[PDB]
Formats: C-alpha cells, structure tokens, sequence
C-alpha cells in the first residue's frame, strides 16, 4: 500500500508545526505518536524552522493527511476523538507515503467491499489503486494493519459491516486501533531503509546462549546461571515453558553460601541518544525477604571508560514470587551498562534466587504507574457485571496522587473492559493547584513483549479538563483537590476523585489476542503528566 | 452591467480527493434523504442554544456537508439559521459518534 514514486518519501526529521488550534490534548497526543514512531522506526520529527515541506498539524472538521510527502508542506487535520494514539499514528502514516489496506491492488483476493451496504455517496473511499501507483514493498496484505479500516465502516445500517475478511476469524481483527502491526513497521522500513529504531536502545529474553552479549563480573563472589526452562516449576518470563527446551532467563540461586555474597550482571556498553532511559524488566524473588536485587549502572567516569558505578534501584521479595515487572529510570547522557547485583540474604531462610528475563531498554520516560492485575482470566471471570478493581495509589512527577478503577465486565459494553482514572489525595496535595488541568492521562495496557517493535500496546489519551463535570459534586470540576470532590476509600485511606476513562477500553476478544494477558497478568501502565507547556 | 449568465457547479470528484487523501470528509447532496446529515446540523444547533444563554435558533436549511468514519461515523455541516425572518446568520459544525465518546461541534456568523 506505499506510493510508488520515491519523490513523495520524506527525509528525516519531518519539520512538523502543531497549530494553535489543537487542544492541549490533541498537541500532547501528536507528539505521543511521534515517540511511537522513534520508538519502532527511524522516522522522527522536529519543530519547524522554514523547511520547504513540513507537516502542520490542524483541528480541522475530520482526521486526515494528504498521502507522501506534498513539497509545499502540507495539513494534517485531528478532529475530535482523532486525539487516540492510533489515529494519530494512522494519519502519519498516510503522511508517510501509505494508503488504506483495503486500497491495496489486490484488497479483493482478502477482503469483501459490500457496495450494497455502504452509504451512497461514499463508495469510492473503496476504491483499490494500480500497482503503478503503489508498491506492495513484497509484503502480503494484512488484516492486523492500522491502515486497514473497520468492518463497520461507511455503512448504511450500524449492525451490517461494509467491509469483510475472506479467512471469516480476522472479521474480528481488522481495523485495529491498538497500533503499528509488525507489516506497518516492516513495510515503513522498506519505504524508508530503517534499520534501528531511535529509542528502542536494547532488549534481551535470553534466548541465545551469548545472553544479549551481557557478561558476568568477577569482582563479585558468583555468577547467574544462564537457566534452561526445564525444571518442573522454574520456567521462563519470554516463552512460559510453553516452547520446549527454549525458554531462558538469568537465575540467581539464594538457598546456599553466605549472605551478602552476589553476582553481577553487566550489559555490553551501551551509547544513549537521549538524557533518559527506562529500563523495563522482568523478574521473580522467590528466595529469602532480605535477598535485593540491585540495579546499578556503571558509567563512562569522562576518561572514555566506563568504570563509574552508580546504585540506581533495588528491588526486594514478598509472598508474590510470579514474575514481577520492574521499571528504573535511567538518566545516562553518556556511554554505560546497566547491571544487576543478585545479593544473598540469609540463604538458610531460602528456597529459591533471583531470575530476569525480558529487559528492554528504551530511551523514554518510564510509565508513572505500573498496576499488575495478577490471574486475570480468573478475575474476568469471577467479576459480576460493574464489579470494580482499584490500582494502588501511584505517585506523579510533580506529586499528584492518581489511581485507576479498572472494571473487568464493562456493565456499559458486554464483552468489553472499562478503565478509569482518577486523581487520589496524597501527601502532597496542600502544595498543588487545582483543579489539576492540562494534565494529560496516558493509560496503557502493555502488550507484554520485550522487542518494542513486536508490541501493540493499547493506550487511550484524555486531558484533565474544567470541560469534566459532574452534579454528583454540584457542577464543579471533577479534578478539583479530591477532599472536596472525592469520595473516600478505606483501602488506600485515601480520597478518589470521581473516575474518567473509557467504557469499551479493549474488548475481551482483543485483549486475550495479541499476548496482551501473558501469564494472566493484565499489566496496566499509567503516565500522567503536565502538558500547559504544550500552550 | 450584467445583461445575463448561467453557471454550472460541481463538488472536488471524489475519486480525485481519495487519491489525494483517503480520510478526507468526502462532500455529499444536502437535501432530506440524508436523515443523519440533518441530525448533525440539528445537533450542533443543539449545542450552540446551549451555549448561548441570550437567544435560540432554530435551522432553516443545511448548505454544506460532508462525512468521514476513521474514528467513526464523523459528519461535518454548514447552515443558515433564524431567532426564536430572513436567514440570520451562517452556522458551521459537526458530530461524531465512537462506540463509546460522542462529540458535537458549533461555530456561527451572524451577517
Ligand atoms: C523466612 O522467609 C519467609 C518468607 O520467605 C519464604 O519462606 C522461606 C522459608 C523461604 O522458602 C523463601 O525462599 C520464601 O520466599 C518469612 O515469612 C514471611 O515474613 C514476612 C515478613 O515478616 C511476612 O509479611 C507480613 O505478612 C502479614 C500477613 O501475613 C502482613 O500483615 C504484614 O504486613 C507483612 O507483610 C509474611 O507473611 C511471611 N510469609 C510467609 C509465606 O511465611 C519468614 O518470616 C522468614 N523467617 C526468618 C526466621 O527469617
Ligand atoms: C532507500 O534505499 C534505496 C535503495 O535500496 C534507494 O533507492 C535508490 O535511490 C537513488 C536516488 O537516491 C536512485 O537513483 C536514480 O536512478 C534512476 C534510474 O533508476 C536514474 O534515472 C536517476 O537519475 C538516479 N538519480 C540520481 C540522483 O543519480 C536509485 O535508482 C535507487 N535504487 C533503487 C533500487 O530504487 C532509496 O533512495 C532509499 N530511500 C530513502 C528514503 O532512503
Ligand atoms: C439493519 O439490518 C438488520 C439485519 O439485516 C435488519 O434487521 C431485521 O429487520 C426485520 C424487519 O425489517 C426483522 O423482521 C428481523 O428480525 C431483523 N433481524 C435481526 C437480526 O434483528 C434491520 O431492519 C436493518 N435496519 C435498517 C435501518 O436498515
Ligand atoms: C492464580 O491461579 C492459580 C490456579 O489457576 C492459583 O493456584 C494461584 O494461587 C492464583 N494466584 C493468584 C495470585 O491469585
Ligand atoms: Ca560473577
Ligand atoms: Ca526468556
Ligand atoms: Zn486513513
């Protein structure tokens, strides 16, 4: 689905203007995408200086960019609800030389168009254009495609779809908007000769027997196995022993030697593009309560060598020994490695180590909250329809006290799953204006898989607002000081703001696909942060 | 001066904007078969009587309008309005539907 002609290729960074007009939410929601983009691709943005061809971002009536590259510089409009990650990423990638899936030369060997059933005077948005026009970039046609349009589209009657898969299971698929699917990345590396991803700085899942070129110190007593997958219970975080003989994760056993005695893990040097970094992994601690799992990173100490350690995290045990996710905010500006001290404590009182597996490292804020809704399955089951989950209070960079409601069996969309942020007291709250405006929400149900290229992770966007209101609390501002707009709970002694989020967030039959629930863990990320510098 | 004229008119052929950009809102015939169309412009007119405490208006005709359905079914509409006359202004505006969020568009001039 790629224009042909290599004229209407951009070359990198797209200038990009984000007009005046958008709202806050729109600004922090295109600037969300360009970081989805530098993330999976080589494509990447900067603030206009006079370049001849730039995009200009626009809250114009509807949603939608000229396709490739117009040297004059051209419009991309974002009308409302187009504020989703997506669409955004979708509109960008018409921006970027790409037609609709369904416009492909050979849509009709994949796709059904219900001309009967479309509107009339909206046919043509069907319309398949000759392979002189556009390249297949030798990739097959894709259902999973963000460029691919819903069955459920142009149509005349809300319960007849315009549009359907051939292979009948993928009628339940098309027009994902979750995403890049792995053809939209591999097809915008075609068009653009991407080879490495601009923030997507390492991953590892030790698969391979080099374990990622990490190495093993010897300044340390011991060393991690490298460990098979084998054993009866110890399986692997990438593959759950659902792969035979091929699963890997590093383990730390701490049921014999001394305390105190550890093992290094070290990465191989690594060269940050950006003042900042997360390093996501994933880990277990089914040994003693006082075994620590020590992040550090060793730095270029200025000399050009890097020897400079620098504690930056410890992570330490509980009752829950299921593999846990982890996230260290790196700040590394110059070449280091990060490293994992797997330290004993008391190992008379253990039966069992330390383990990792998937750590991926991008050079990007960390997710502001991580909530891990452990055998989900079994609590989507078990939940009656408006039946409620609360996440912990997590804290914000500037101190706000928030927390999601998740509801399993969305009462409001039968098949679907609700989700709710809201603002929480906290310690802070004295010191903080409100209402907490100009805050924009990312929520993000994490499609847990360690190349970031591979993930479709699902993310829904909203701007606290004056706009969200409700007679519940007289008609003030739902994001006013939560002592006077929130209900109090005795869980989290805390008071919880009045809950805003999406009613049909992800359906049951979307989120279960796509590896989104993993081993039964339904790992919700959530940012929140200031956007006001955005006006 | 002007002694006679006739004119012929036509919308952007549509073929030749989807080529150009698939998601733009292709225009559309203005007259009452298209009941969602007039749902758009009574609903935008909704909004501004809403939001203007001072007067209501009420819809005389739809003179433009066009539709997309990327993030759903998405109309966007011109209008001419009177008090509750000749027409007293021009309306612009829009609605959408997603499965879940709705949203409603209005801004108006006055002649
Ligand atoms: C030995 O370590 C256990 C926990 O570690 C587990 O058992 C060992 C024998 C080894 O098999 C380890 O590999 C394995 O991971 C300690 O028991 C745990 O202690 C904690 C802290 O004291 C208890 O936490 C409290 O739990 C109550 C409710 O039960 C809460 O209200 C408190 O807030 C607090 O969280 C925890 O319950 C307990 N867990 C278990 C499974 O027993 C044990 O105390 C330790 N003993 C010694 C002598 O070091
Ligand atoms: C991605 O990599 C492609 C190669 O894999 C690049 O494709 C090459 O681009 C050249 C221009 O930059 C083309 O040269 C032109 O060739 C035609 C004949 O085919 C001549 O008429 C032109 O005069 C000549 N232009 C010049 C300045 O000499 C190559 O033919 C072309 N090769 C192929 C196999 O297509 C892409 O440019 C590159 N794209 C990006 C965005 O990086
Ligand atoms: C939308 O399509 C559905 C399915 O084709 C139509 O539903 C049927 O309507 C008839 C009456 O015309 C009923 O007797 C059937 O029982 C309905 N079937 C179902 C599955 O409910 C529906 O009428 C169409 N609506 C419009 C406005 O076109
Ligand atoms: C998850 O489910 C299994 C059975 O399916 C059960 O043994 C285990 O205790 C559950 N764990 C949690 C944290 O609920
Ligand atoms: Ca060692
Ligand atoms: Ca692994
Ligand atoms: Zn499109």
């Amino acid at each position: 689905n790629g224009l042909r002609d290599p004229n209407t290729r951009w070359t990198f960074p797209i200038p990009y203007i984000l007009a005046d007009n958008l709202g806050l939410n729109a600004k922090g929601a295109i600037l969300y995408a360009f970081e989805m983009f530098r993330l999976k691709s080589c494509v990447d943005f900067k603030p206009y200086e006079g370049e001849s061809s730039y995009i200009i971002f626009q809250q114009f009536d509807g949603c939608w960019s000229e396709v490739g590259d117009q040297h004059v510089g051209q419009n991309i409009s974002i009308g409302q609800g187009c504020a989703y990650k997506a669409i955004i990423e979708h509109e960008i990638l018409h921006a970027l030389g790409f037609y609709h899936e369904q416009s492909r030369t050979d849509r009709d060997d994949y796709v059904n168009i219900w001309w009967d059933q479309i509107l009339s005077g909206y046919q043509h948005n069907f319309d398949t254009y000759d392979d002189s026009l556009i390249t297949d970039l030798n990739t097959p046609y894709d259902y999973e495609s963000l460029m691919h349009y819903q069955p459920f589209s142009f149509n005349k009657n809300a319960s007849v779809p315009t549009i359907t898969a051939k292979i009948p299971e993928f009628n339940s698929i098309i027009g994902q908007r979750l995403d890049f699917s792995a053809i939209d990345l591999e097809r915008l590396n075609r068009m653009y000769n991407c080879t490495t991803t601009h923030t997507l700085l390492d991953h590892c899942t030790f698969e391979k027997a080099n374990i990622c070129g990490m190495i093993q110190g010897t300044r340390d007593d011991t060393d991690w196995a490298h460990q098979d997958s084998a054993q009866a219970g110890e399986v692997d975080h990438t593959l759950l022993g659902q792969c035979t003989g091929a699963g890997y994760f590093m383990q730390f056993s701490t049921s014999s030697g001394s305390a105190e005695e550890a093992a290094l893990l070290e990465s191989r040097i690594l060269y940050p593009k950006r003042k900042q970094q997360c390093l996501q992994f994933f880990y277990k601690m089914t040994g003693s309560p006082s075994d620590r799992l020590v992040v550090w990173v060793r730095r270029d100490d200025s000399t050009g060598n890097v020897r400079k350690l620098v504690k930056v995290q410890t992570f330490q045990g509980d009752d829950d020994h299921n593999w846990k996710i982890a996230h260290v905010v790196l700040k590394e500006e110059q070449k280091f490695r990060y490293l994992f001290q797997g330290t004993k404590g008391d190992p008379q009182n253990s039966t069992g180590g330390i383990y990792l597996d998937d750590i991926t490292l991008t050079e990007t804020p960390c997710p502001t909250g991580v909530w891990t809704v452990r055998n989900f399955s079994q609590v989507l089951e078990n939940t009656s329809k408006g039946d409620k989950l609360q996440s912990p209070r997590f804290y914000n960079s500037e101190g706000y006290g928030f927390g999601v409601t998740l509801y399993p069996n969305s009462r409001e969309s039968s098949g679907y799953l609700r989700l709710a942020f809201h603002v929480c007291s906290g310690e802070n709250d004295a010191i903080l204006e409100w209402p907490v405006e100009n805050r924009q929400v990312i929520i993000t149900i994490l499609d847990q898989e360690p190349d970031v290229r591979n993930r479709m992770s699902s993310s829904m966007v909203f701007t606290t607002s004056k706009s969200h209101t409700s007679p519940a609390i007289n008609d003030t501002v739902i994001w006013d000081r939560p002592s006077r707009v929130g209900t109090y709970h005795t869980d989290c002694n805390c008071f919880r703001s009045i809950d805003l989020g999406w009613s049909g967030f992800i359906s049951h039959q979307m989120l279960k696909r796509r590896s989104f629930l993993k081993n039964d863990d339904l790992i919700i990320f959530v940012d929140f942060e200031d956007i006001t510098h955005l006006s | 001066y002007l002694a006679a004229y006739n004119c012929t008119l036509r919308p952007v052929s549509k073929k030749k904007i989807y080529m150009t950009c698939p998601d733009c809102p292709s225009s559309i015939p203005t007259d009452s078969s298209n009941h969602q169309v007039l749902e758009a412009a009574t609903e935008s007119l909704a909004k501004y009587n809403n939001e203007n405490t001072s007067k209501q208006y009420s819809l005389f005709k739809v003179t433009r309008a066009s539709s997309q359905w990327v993030v759903g079914p998405s109309y966007f509409v011109e209008y001419l309005i009177k008090e509750s006359s000749v027409p007293v202004g021009l309306c612009k505006g829009s609605l959408t539907r997603t499965h879940w969020e709705k949203f409603v568009s209005v801004t108006c001039d006055f002649f």
